[PDB]
């Protein structure tokens, strides 16, 4: 499993962007694929997850509202529409995979896969 | 006694009380990653919690003391666990390895209690009183099975239902409880799996579940709380603690949840190992994997003659019979990559080359007393003699063939040459006579040399390219070879005679051979597959198991005669040999010695 | 307010009050791994510490929110750390890196302050209302050293001592406290290291160390505990709280050993970056690493002109003057496998090229506006033409020199071939040419091209076998090459005339190069080492640094003359070419194409 | 850095027994040396650690009195000396190593370098 994202560039204050990753090597029907986002300085913190197959949605309270997390049915790609984006959002955004429906979804350590992540740049 | 709520969160299991004011504190626990399922044992004061991080289910007491891991082999996602306080038993299902398992509460005589036709087992709920089992499935028509909590008479007890979790049984009132994350509801039936009703259709996002006298315990996901309801009704709801985000399991702590009685709490079935309960409330008597319960219905008896397979970090058991018992990984640890294995009837041991930590190890199928028999150094390949005691291995560092007492006392090099590349290896004692690879550049052969090195002979020289693996029967008087670049698989007599090509076709990389009695079984890397051929020919060629990654070797095991042993002449005590002894053409011994030694007048010892 | 004392232990930072004498609580704090030194600022309530396993220096408030790591990169083993209270600035000490550094509270504006002739200092203590820090050393000599808070007037303060930990001061009474872990000894001195004393000789293994009022504190990892004692004759002693194992650090949070004032306390001493305080009591302005400070003393100016050379996982820069400054690691992150660096001085920002992630990234030299250019292919080197804002690159997958814009929209492919095998590459938009070397198999060349991929031209075919970096100079008219294999560095006229060897000893495996001044600069990476040689000859080689790990590329970075890049013909919008911008001899340009497009009718556009 | 333990062997209730790790890239004299066990279905435990320069020794307190940790002079080998060897010290044997003096000692996780383990068992 290799996942890859993209989307990520610089943005205005309020505006809107899609970031979207990419999967290769499974079906990730058994996967939860999750989001997570590290600012300069700071934790690692987490923003969405959901279940590929399910369709269950998590998210943490500084995203709730503007940002949605949805699935492709088509070409095994998860986005992150974010909207009302804030200067605080500045961060890179890396997406992670595991092999588990149910679980934390914000323990970042037991996740089992990672890409290289990619900035988003709020001014 | 006091009840109080455990509940598992991140990697911490804490305490909350029921008559206090919920007072929150954690159980002084080390080298947790990620709790999930919880149970205790409240005669013991124990709990029990399995790691889906760590893949191991461990135990420990109240206070943080007698942390034990009990469970460390063979686990992949130990989702659902129970623990049986009538028979002290430990009961646990893997919704990766596809298995139903057993064993005591310390982890000794793990049994296999379901595996076939089972896909993905995700909570488990033991009701040993009456002598049933219920747990749910995720597989591709997810339903709720029961069967005797000695993997028998298995059926489905609620086949129209989605994913369940958080199995529960009311054993005052004879009702089961759980949440079915597909459709967010919390049901209940009866214990045939009837009258379904509803207790909670206005939850965002149950998961956890336990009950307690006329109250249901639940998490909720999306409020971040545990919270507890009329277990009928579904009413009367209060918030026990909220805050607390992504809790996996809960249960009460208390003994009124543990009742009843059988007869294994009594005296343990007179079982030997195993007392595993049937209903309705009886009994009967277990054995570990493997192992076959005596004509007494009591004890066990360990299996004589089974196969050996290896994976690059694991080493698997395997037998025959006639239920198809599934094939397990022995606790075997630090495993880092095996090339090959054998083994010692005698002292019944284990042995195998680890690549990558280029020694030659020794355990037994407990994993105990391990012991490293050879320690730059790159062993291949290994052969034991029986009935000498030694290890015969090729070195593809210095190319050649070292001899080793089983102890770890060197005995010496007994074949190197100049433009010699020695392999695959195999040892016949009883003839005495060794088979061996020579890898030489261009030319790839199979020669054969007696047991001091002497008389070498090279067998055969053409059809073949890279011959990787290598076997021999005694009593048929046959050796056998694999090349994994021609693809195919021959055989011949000990002399040389008769070479014959048994297979050719769907075979991909042939890395490893063994014979049983009357059937060749050999090991395919790249099509993950363990096969068989009838060498007698009355069958046909058959699988026996399939996506097994990363194969190295395969190794029979055959019962050892001891009377049969003993004849052997190099049995008693090397025939009096210092070193090499061999067996010539009419029965008798003679002695010899490793390269660096020379055999003295008195025909029996060896000086430099 | 109340004092109480802070203590660092495993991951854990603990609370003890001092009015109870016990109640320890902990901090809540994430992410920590192994808390080391710790400091404070009671004026904002916030708590410093070092993580040693995470090379990070951190602070958060006491209620435990707004934790920040405000040094992330450059750390080897932060044993020493302090709070410059009044002047608002974080000070640290490296054991590995051998380093004093000062940065705000936040990590802004990162400076050294002592690099040169300094062996591993330790424990560090500010006195800012006077303008001097002390700090020990466990160098090959042992000492106490001391020095203006700006590094200036260095001094060994107590030169007879042990390897010295816990330096505190006591500001009423003018002493220094340490703790001698060679002769486990608590001893003191006045703050010019006279009139020394030993405070207690009869303790197990003193360690870490603080003062309150008329008493010291120290922890003992022999009696697991946290003791106090009269500070002057050492007895009235008393334990604080004991089964502590291992504790690192001790501070006693109260604002009374926060106190005195300097003018950076009172609007930073109208400095525009760092207000480092100077005996006595008074203060100078300082600036980042490598900026300069200005003649109104007050404000910096960023470097213009520097060097850059690479790493596997790290870019550093350094920079040529008097002072000899140290170099640096820019906070790039997510380095992997760095393979070749670029430098684009118009919008200042830095490219280089990942081999694992086979990426082309740009970033701020700060770190921030990562960006990536281009993303199966595996881009091997690059060379900016910063006038068309076009990146020439080589792919080692696909072979062929493909053109980027630096916003990541593709121009296309100028050079494709059969046979061809285009590695390293430097381009020379000022005459229209690139420059590449060749690769191909068991015959490797260096040729030359319009930058459009067409009048191919073989400069040089023999004297070859690996050459693996070029370089150029417009102003020269010199063409630059390094041989791995051969072991020397070439050059010539950019026509091809007048190839000699420059350097063809005592080098190992020349990787990378490029040209300041009349200096031309290369990495070893065998020898770890950079070293440089005058094109006038008039001075001789010299080694410039050495033990650097992994090199793998370096590259000079010239001041932008906006004057000369806006002459340049294709700065402005391109030359009106829709691709490729040629400047001819005339020093008028044509337009041409990729190969995938032709040029049209209009001489300007290029259509398919 | 690179480990290699040996000495263990099979040996009765209160006899002895001496363990020994060998040392390659010899940067030891920035070095602490600690031994940690671990039985089956144990968590790992420290035993012993000592600095190379400077002679301090830490023991567990499950080994004091008992076992002893000590440096070669000429050898860069570690030992550990264990009398009065109870059934219980029964475990895998592992050396370790860091690149520091003055740590928490037990802390297994901070460890830089591992030895491959030798196994005792006591009757
Ligand atoms: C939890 O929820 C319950 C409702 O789901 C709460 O109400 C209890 O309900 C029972 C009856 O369901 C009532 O108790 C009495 O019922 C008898 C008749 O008893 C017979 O019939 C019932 C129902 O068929 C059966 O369960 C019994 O075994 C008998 O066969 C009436 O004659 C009485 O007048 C009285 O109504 C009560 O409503 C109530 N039981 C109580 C208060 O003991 C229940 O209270 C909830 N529990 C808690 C702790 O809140
Ligand atoms: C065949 O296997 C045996 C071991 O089963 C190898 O014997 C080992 O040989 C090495 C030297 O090659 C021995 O190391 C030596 O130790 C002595 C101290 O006793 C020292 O004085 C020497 O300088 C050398 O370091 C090692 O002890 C020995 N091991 C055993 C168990 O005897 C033998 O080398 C193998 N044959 C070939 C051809 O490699
Ligand atoms: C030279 O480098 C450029 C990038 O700097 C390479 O362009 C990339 O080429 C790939 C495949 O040719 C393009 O992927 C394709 O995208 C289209 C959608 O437009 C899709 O329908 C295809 O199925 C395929 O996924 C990619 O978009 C393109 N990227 C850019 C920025 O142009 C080019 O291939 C390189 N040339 C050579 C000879 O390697
Ligand atoms: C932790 O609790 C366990 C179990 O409660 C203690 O183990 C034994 O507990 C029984 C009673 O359940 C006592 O009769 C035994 O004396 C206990 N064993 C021993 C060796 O004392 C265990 O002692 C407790 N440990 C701590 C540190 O409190
Ligand atoms: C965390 O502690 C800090 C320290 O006071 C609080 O943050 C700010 O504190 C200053 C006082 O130094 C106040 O003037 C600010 O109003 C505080 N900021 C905010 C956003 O309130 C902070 O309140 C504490 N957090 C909690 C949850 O108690
Ligand atoms: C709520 O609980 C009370 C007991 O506290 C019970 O008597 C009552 O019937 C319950 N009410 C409802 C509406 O469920
Ligand atoms: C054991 O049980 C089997 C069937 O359950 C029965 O045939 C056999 O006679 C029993 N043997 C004893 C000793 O109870
Ligand atoms: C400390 O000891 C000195 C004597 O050396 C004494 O004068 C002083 O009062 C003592 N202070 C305390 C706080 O006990
Ligand atoms: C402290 O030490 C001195 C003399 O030892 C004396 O002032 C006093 O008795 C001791 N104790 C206290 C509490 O001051
Ligand atoms: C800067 O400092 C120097 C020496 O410290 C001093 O001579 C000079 O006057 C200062 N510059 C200004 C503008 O005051
Ligand atoms: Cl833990
Ligand atoms: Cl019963
Ligand atoms: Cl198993
Ligand atoms: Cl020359
Ligand atoms: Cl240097
Ligand atoms: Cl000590
Ligand atoms: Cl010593």
């Amino acid at each position: 499993v290799q996942l890859q994202e993209s989307g990520g560039c610089l943005v205005q204050a309020g505006g809107s962007l899609r970031l979207s990753c990419a999967a290769s090597g499974s079906t990730f029907s058994t996967y939860t694929i999750g989001w997570f986002r590290q600012a300069p300085g700071k934790e690692r913190e987490f923003v969405a997850a959901i279940h590929w197959d399910g369709g269950q949605t998590y998210y943490a309270d500084s995203v709730k509202g503007r940002f949605t997390i949805s699935r492709d049915n088509a070409k095994n790609t998860v986005y992150l529409q974010m909207n009302s984006l804030k200067p605080e959002d500045t961060a890179v955004y890396y997406c992670a995979a595991r092999g588990r429906r149910y679980f934390d979804f914000t323990y970042s350590d037991v996740y089992d896969y990672w890409g290289q992540g990619t900035q988003v740049t709020v001014s | 006694p006091e009840a109080f709520l455990l509940f598992s969160r991140r990697a911490d299991i804490r305490r909350i009380s029921l008559e206090t004011n919920n007072n929150n504190v954690a159980i002084p626990l080390t080298g947790v990653k990620e709790a999930s399922a919880l149970d205790f044992d409240v005669t013991d004061n124990r709990i029990y919690w399995t790691d889906i991080s760590l893949k191991t289910i461990s135990r420990a007491f109240m206070n943080g003391s007698a942390l034990e891991h009990v469970v460390e082999f063979g686990l992949d996602y130990p989702e659902g666990m129970a623990v049986d306080w009538l028979g002290k038993n430990l009961y646990w299902a893997d919704t990766g390895t596809n298995r139903i398992e057993v064993s005591k509460l310390d982890g000794q005589h793990r049994q296999v209690l379901v595996w076939k036709d089972l896909d993905s087992p995700r909570a488990l709920a033991l009701d040993p009183a009456e002598g049933f089992m219920y747990w749910t499935e995720w597989g591709g028509k997810p339903k709720i099975d029961r069967a005797a909590m000695d993997g028998s008479e298995r059926t489905t007890l609620v086949p129209n239902v989605g994913r369940a979790n958080g199995l529960t049984i009311d054993y005052a009132k004879r009702r089961l409880y759980w949440t079915d994350l597909d459709t967010n509801l919390i049901e209940s039936s009866n214990m045939l799996g009837l009258n379904r009703e509803v207790i909670a259709d206005d939850l965002p996002h149950p998961f956890g579940l336990t009950q307690y006298q006329d109250y249901i315990y639940w998490t909720d996901w999306s409020r971040r709380s545990i919270e507890r309801a009329n277990k009928t009704s579904g009413q009367n709801r209060t918030i026990i603690q909220g805050h607390l985000d992504y809790v996996m399991d809960i249960l009460v702590f208390h003994s009124s949840r543990q009742s009843g009685w059988n007869e294994c709490a009594s005296s343990n079935g007179h079982c030997s190992h195993l007392c595993l309960a049937v209903p309705v409330g009886g009994f009967v008597c277990g054995c570990p994997a493997h192992y076959s319960l005596n004509a007494d219905n009591r004890t066990c008896s360990a299996p004589t003659t089974f196969l050996l397979f290896s994976q690059k970090s694991a080493i698997n058991r395997m037998v025959i019979d006639e239920q198809q018992s599934p094939d397990i990984i022995l606790p075997i640890h630090s495993l880092r990559n095996v090339r090959a294995i054998d083994y010692d009837p005698l002292d019944k041991q284990l042995y195998w080359i680890d690549s990558r930590q280029n020694m030659i190890r020794k355990a037994q199928e407990d994993g105990s007393q391990g012991f490293t028999v050879v320690v730059e150094i790159q062993p291949y390949d290994l052969s034991i003699d029986i009935y000498s005691r030694y290890i015969y291995w090729t070195c593809e560092a210095t190319n050649v063939i070292n001899v080793t007492r089983l102890d770890g006392r060197s005995v010496g090099v007994v074949l190197k040459g100049e433009q010699d590349r020695p392999r695959a290896v195999v040892v016949n004692p009883e003839k005495g006579y060794m088979y061996f690879t020579n890898l030489q550049e261009r030319s790839p052969k199979i020669e054969r040399a007696a047991l001091d090195g002497t008389e070498r002979e090279v067998l055969f020289f053409s059809g073949l390219s890279k011959p990787i693996a290598l076997a021999l029967d005694s009593r048929l008087g046959k050796l056998f070879w694999a090349d994994s670049d021609l693809r195919r698989i021959e055989s011949s007599d000990l002399s040389g005679a008769n070479r014959i090509v048994l297979e050719d076709s769907n075979i991909l990389q042939p890395v490893g051979l063994t014979v049983f009695e009357n059937w060749l079984y050999w090991i395919d890397k790249q099509q993950q597959m363990i096969e068989k051929i009838d060498m007698t020919g009355r069958e046909g060629r058959t699988k026996v198991q399939a996506r097994i990654a990363q194969l190295s070797d395969i190794h029979a095991v055959k019962e050892l005669n001891l009377q049969e042993y003993r004849q052997h002449p190099c049995a008693q005590d090397n025939g009096g040999c210092s070193h090499i002894c061999l067996v010539k053409g009419d029965g008798t011994t003679r002695c010899s010695c490793p390269m660096h030694l020379v055999l003295l007048q008195d025909e029996l010892s060896c000086g430099a």
